[PDB]
């Protein structure tokens, strides 16, 4: 069917949050007359109550549209102090056929730091919009590369293409952890988003990075291929985002092998991180093994492919939980779906599962209800939409993705070693709160 | 703007968003508001079920009528609602699909109203046209319709002392409640610009009188409002007893409350029809008000006035004022200052947000606002 | 004041065995009469955050005239367990009977075994006094005398940190990690002495070589710091308020830098970087804090030990403008220090003055909370599992911040410093918004 | 048994347990509170903290005794909670000083008009006190459809099972109101699935009050459950319902056991508990086809010798050690896991669950060092 009940994502123009995730970058939205651009800068608010003030929010300007868009750009330029403006277009400019390139080019020839992305809402969701925005920035702001003028390529610098900002609820802490891990093994990291990023200076340095790391099942592959064609940069695709010591060590060793990093440094960093992580896991083993009242054996993960696969891998391989049902809701392109399914088939050496692709919450809930989770209630890793279903199943729910309307998220992370420990805390504080 | 949340906040009904998936982003905002309203009102808490037709490229050149009918059938089969509303954003309005025909056809087929909204208020108009009963056999003499957006149960206790019952509408009201409004003995609107059309239509097309009196803000305002309710519903004895009792109970506390608020300079920028009541309540408490109303315009006004606190009813304003070190009254419940207890509630809220200045002043010192200096050197 | 204590807020001195087991590769050897259920402590830590004894805790802990029995136990533990140091703690029966623990343990010490004994009669105090006794016993019997030529010259920029009580302050591991990170940021060498970040008995052997002792708590550790001053002549810096958030953490770091004579450029660079991160996150949080439609708690009550009680009160008053409704300290501090703690509460802010009471019986605490007027909104309680029912009765939120935190699974959570402050905000306001969850 | 006595006495709803001892011996209050809240949540009853009062003895009381403090604490309990019964527990430091709790107990019992039961801590002090002072004597009402089920904790396993027989269940002692303990003399029979626990109280009930005790095979395994249900039915005259239920359950469960056996094939278990409880678990495992070898340093040696896929234990501290060796343990917080016909399948898929969790324990075993010296490892 076509109906989507309880949307699991937003339109492409919702990728304005990706632009506002870059420090000192202000998106300029053009959705038509521009009634409810607020529908987004407030949608991120009803994710883990984070708000876009770092680069947006009510700060975001919003709208023949060529004349009116030109007026908007002129007004925003003279009011707002931004390192870069990103102009995003919605339905009406696309359907009417407004020539946004003609409106925005004159400013660029004037030297203004402005880019435009044609991100018609009905074309796709905000993941496709994110890729469009990143490609627009690369094409219109980073521009062409000349090693003599711009600087020699650095083999040990990496551009990280990863979680989608403001849609992956814990993207700030998660990107902090990813950057920390990558710098541990001796890389210079262009994280490109969030508090740890340097801003547009980091984006201008994209051409002179050794390689692009696509740390996600499919998001960023388009950008990495584009950068390969443009600058000739090699790409490392690491579809599983690491959570915990096992997967994180595998990921770090894989990146070190790819980039030719010093193995002694990599091993020392892994040893220290593992020491800390396994001290905490040793402390946790008492609870995990002794807890009288039993803990969930099966789980279901509903969310975008990145966090879905990361959580499935961690829950199967670190905790030995039984995968009950995994549904990916970000609507990945049909070309990449078999590779994702393959990742799920080999989720462990002796565990094989599968992943479905549904975007309608009614179908997802019916699938969960039709699933058999054993004599114990499962643990759902989903969104606010699954709270009622979780109560119906008499099980726990952990909100791990959009919409996480019952989490206040400042710097929480669920990736790497520290994020893995935080995730365990969250999961098993939720489970024991049955009698709270 | 409020049409979609109003239509989706009716329990036992299903709202269909005939538009691309993007225009359904509000489902999260509406769901949060709906759940919080249910929790506040004491009703069981659950997610609301809004269905989007999920229009794509193809529907932009052909039409979404087939997808619209499919979505309406899906809503009926999944939830079996008592009513189905239909919304229409810009992308679907431009292609000019004919929702009326499908709405009428499926309404006939299912036997429940299928209400296309024309986004005066589209949701209220549709409810009156297709849900509100006509020539009801019953006439609940002790039932009064109270129009509110989200609010809280303040009119419940207040009118209970008058022996009247409250029919909260439209939000969080079951389809049964919306059909009952033809039976009520009167209709009271909390705010003019937000509760005047629907009550006026109710009185015109149905025998339900509309209460025209000062809003329940301040002592005199609440006195007049309660006396009008009592006269309309013939409860003068109980109304006078309640008024005297509340005056006796509240007037002492207001004296003590007044001293704590000495020298406090407020600021109001809500709707002029409700900002008036808020300013009346503030003047009762002795707070000074010296302002009355786009991020840049609000920033300029706040810089000009520099109030201790602000009162607003729209989003985006509060976070900007926070970055200037000014707390805002959390006006998520417009019923905070209604009635005699409302005076004390607003005083206590003001004293609370005055304490919270610590946070905003700390934020104000460590944040760079996105406005360039050259413009910051000009109005 | 009655003697009865309902729903204990702490345990006996011998419960300070958890302080000994918090030092890496240190195994306590308990001696509590016939030891019916001396395992209680080995399990109360499990019900305060689900922490687990680690290496020298849980069933790993050996337990029992007790002289012959204690000697047999010590011999068995020595032959079986591999530890850098054994701590022998005694409870009621050895104290009442009058067992000579020194005569039993000193023979092993003269034979070179790394063993110490502490007399922790359970009826003489709670586990805070036991913690001080254990630390003093280690210093006296293991660290021993100091000779700068034999042991090493004193380092002016090395610090011993005396802070949160292990395993009773539920988040002590992450909290000590944050404290060590902050102190090393401004250029100090830190002997944290407890938890995963500690080096073990090597750190304790280096206590005499530290430039000064930092007592980062209202009263716990003051006894130890005075003892170390008398013994090694080490100066003491008392910082009664444990920092949470950027304001208090910056004040604390600048105070420590002034005391130790650290380089000011390094201190300021570290503070500005930490503040950049912290205030970026606080800027993100301001939208929720200022806009949230459904209102947030205005008043709070804090029930717990003096350290976290004062730290939380300071943070909630100064970072957030929350109104202090009621603060009760439940760790039973000595009568000498209570006026200083009260003074800290009187000047909790430049324009906010509050007070702190000292109650150890949960019935009295709950009656005091019920008798308190929290205004027209429900308050937020910072307490323990004992306050869950009371929190439900008040229709308010509860955040478990101390023993017993029976509904928290705590691995590496912290509520101190710059990062712990953000974690604490997340916890508080995820609890408040979960009213409709 | 002191911990169990305190847990039982404090787990009686509507009663208050007074711990006559220093504050240290009250540390178990948090453990008991957690168990109590979790039991209430599992049983579906409203959840709340339990109120245990300590006399909080200090040096003065260790020297001169604490009778005055004990009386003050009992008065405080009465005034604060107005309970239906007050138990008193005495520790070692209070046993040494030899305080006379009986006199104050009797005096305050007379004054308040409610039982004040000094617990004296095959036999159980709490059960003995309940029988002496709470259990009603010569009841005017006999409940032919009421059966006493003596259990510590666990979900409602006997509820549904005996409901199919038309019998009602009176769960004692834990989570039982003082009303429930009083009416145990009215029941039509006393069934104890745990021989070690239930034998004393059920025997005393039958001897003193005439409530028959059911002595039959425990409800473990098909044959065990058959015999147990048939004995219940014979004692309470419900043979027809019992046979109908047995036939239904055999038909419903016997098929799935084949698939469970196939899944569990080749799995080696290990059981270490009281012979009575271990017998039932071993019988259930034998039904499922799991292999059992037979029945904290000695535990380390045993686990090294056997190297089981999983272990079944009922005592604290054993599981964490086994976890560090990479062996998951069956969590027997709910001892009702394997009881009855559905218990066979419950235990089977619980074993399958903990076999999956082996991944965590193997990682822990890989990355931890145990505190035992290498030489000691070479001894039995
Ligand atoms: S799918 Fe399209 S790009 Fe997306 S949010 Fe919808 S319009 Fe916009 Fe815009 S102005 Fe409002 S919101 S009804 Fe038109
Ligand atoms: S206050 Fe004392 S040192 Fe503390 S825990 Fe109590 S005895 Fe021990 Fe021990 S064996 Fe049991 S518990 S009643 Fe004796």
């Amino acid at each position: 069917t076509n109906s989507i009940e309880q949307v699991r994502y937003i339109c492409s123009i919702g990728a304005m949050h990706s632009a506002s995730a870059i420090p000192r970058v202000i998106p300029i939205t053009h959705c038509g007359p521009g009634c409810a651009d607020k529908q987004f800068m407030n949608v991120a608010f009803y994710n883990g109550f984070q708000g876009g003030g770092y680069g947006g929010g009510a700060v975001v300007p919003s709208t023949g549209g060529a004349e009116r868009l030109d007026e908007l750009i002129g007004a925003s330029l003279q009011v707002l102090d931004a390192d870069l403006f990103v102009v995003l277009t919605g339905c009406i400019p696309d359907l009417v056929g407004d020539d946004i390139g003609s409106v925005v080019g004159p400013y660029q020839k004037r030297g203004v730091p402005i880019v435009y992305a044609e991100t018609g809402g009905f074309r796709g969701n905000n993941f496709t919009g994110h890729e469009l925005v990143t490609k627009a920035i690369i094409d219109q702001f980073v521009g062409d590369y000349d090693a003599e003028r711009d600087g020699a390529r650095e083999p040990h610098t990496v551009n990280v293409w990863s979680l989608l900002p403001y849609h992956n609820t814990f993207w700030r802490g998660d990107l902090t952890e990813i950057k920390r891990l990558l710098e541990g093994i001796g890389l210079k990291v262009n994280i490109l988003f969030g508090p740890q990023s340097a801003g547009v200076a980091e984006w201008k340095a994209i051409p002179r990075a050794g390689f692009n790391l696509v740390l996600s099942p499919w998001l960023g592959l388009d950008t990495a291929r584009h950068l390969d064609r443009k600058y000739g940069q090699p790409t490392l695709h690491r579809p599983i985002i690491p959570i915990g010591a096992k997967e994180t060590g595998a990921f770090l060793r894989e990146v070190a092998a790819f980039a030719g990093l010093d193995s002694a440094v990599v091993e020392a960093f892994i040893t220290a991180e593992e020491a800390v992580y396994y001290r905490y896991l040793e402390d946790f083993t008492d609870f995990y093994a002794e807890y009288w009242w039993g803990l969930p054996a099966k789980f279901a993960v509903i969310g975008d492919s990145a966090y879905n696969l990361a959580l499935t891998k961690f829950l199967v391989n670190q905790l030995g939980l039984i995968p009950g049902l995994q549904i990916i809701t970000d609507n990945p392109p049909e070309e990449v779906r078999e590779d994702i399914r393959a990742h799920y088939h080999a989720i462990a050496d002796d565990v094989a599962t599968d992943v479905s692709f549904e975007e309608d919450s009614y179908t997802i809930h019916q699938k969960i209800r039709a699933t058999d989770f054993g004599h114990k209630a499962p643990i759902l890793f989903g969104t606010t939409w699954e709270r009622d279903l979780a109560k119906e199943l008499k099980g726990a729910i952990v909100e791990v993705g959009f919409p996480a309307s019952y989490e206040v998220v400042l710097s929480r992370s669920y990736l790497g070693y520290r994020g893995a420990l935080t995730l365990l805390e969250k999961i098993y504080t939720t489970t024991v709160s049955a009698s709270a | 703007q409020m049409v979609e949340c109003q239509a989706g906040n009716v329990r036992g009904a299903v709202l269909v968003q005939h538009s691309p998936i993007g225009c359904g982003a509000g489902q999260v905002i509406y769901n949060s508001i709906f759940r919080n309203g249910l929790a506040i009102r004491g009703l069981p808490v659950e997610n609301l079920h809004l269905i989007s037709t999920n229009l794509r490229e193809r529907d932009m050149v052909y039409g979404g009528l087939d997808k619209l009918e499919r979505t309406i059938r899906d809503a009926w089969e999944r939830h079996h609602p008592q009513a189905i509303f239909i919304a229409t954003s810009c992308p679907t309005a431009i292609i000019g699909d004919d929702i009326e025909s499908v709405a009428s056809q499926l309404e006939a087929e299912f036997g429940i109203p299928v209400i296309p909204l024309h986004c005066f208020d589209a949701t209220q108009h549709g409810i009156l046209r297709q849900i509100v009963r006509k020539n009801p056999e019953r006439k609940q003499e002790d039932l009064v319709n109270v129009i509110n957006l989200w609010g809280s149960d303040v009119f419940g206790p207040m009118l209970g002392e008058l022996g009247l019952r409250v029919n909260y509408v439209v939000d969080l009201a079951t389809v049964e409640d919306l059909a009952q409004m033809s039976e009520a003995a009167a209709t009271v609107g909390f705010c003019y610009t937000l509760s005047t059309y629907m009550a006026a239509a109710l009185e015109q097309e149905f025998g339900v009188p509309e209460v025209k009196a000062p809003m329940p803000y301040g002592f005199a305002g609440t006195d007049a409002w309660l006396r009008e309710i009592a006269r309309v519903t013939h409860r003068e004895e109980q109304a006078e007893a309640y008024i005297a009792r509340e005056h006796a109970r509240v007037k002492p506390q207001l004296e003590a409350l007044r001293e704590k608020l000495k020298g406090i300079k407020g600021f109001v920028s809500t709707g002029s029809a409700y900002a008036h009541g808020m300013i009346q309540v503030l003047r009762e408490l002795g707070v000074t008000v010296d302002g009355s109303l786009q991020q840049f315009q609000f920033y300029g006004l706040l810089q000009r006035v520099k109030p201790d606190f602000i009162i607003i009813r729209h989003n985006g304003l509060a976070p900007l004022a926070s970055r200037l070190g000014i707390p805002a009254i959390p006006l998520g419940d417009e019923h905070i200052a209604v009635g005699y207890q409302g005076i004390l509630n607003l005083g206590e809220s003001i004293l609370d947000v005055l304490a919270h200045r610590k946070f905003h002043e700390d934020i104000a010192a460590h944040v760079r606002l996105p406005y360039r200096q050259d413009w910051l050197a000009r109005d």
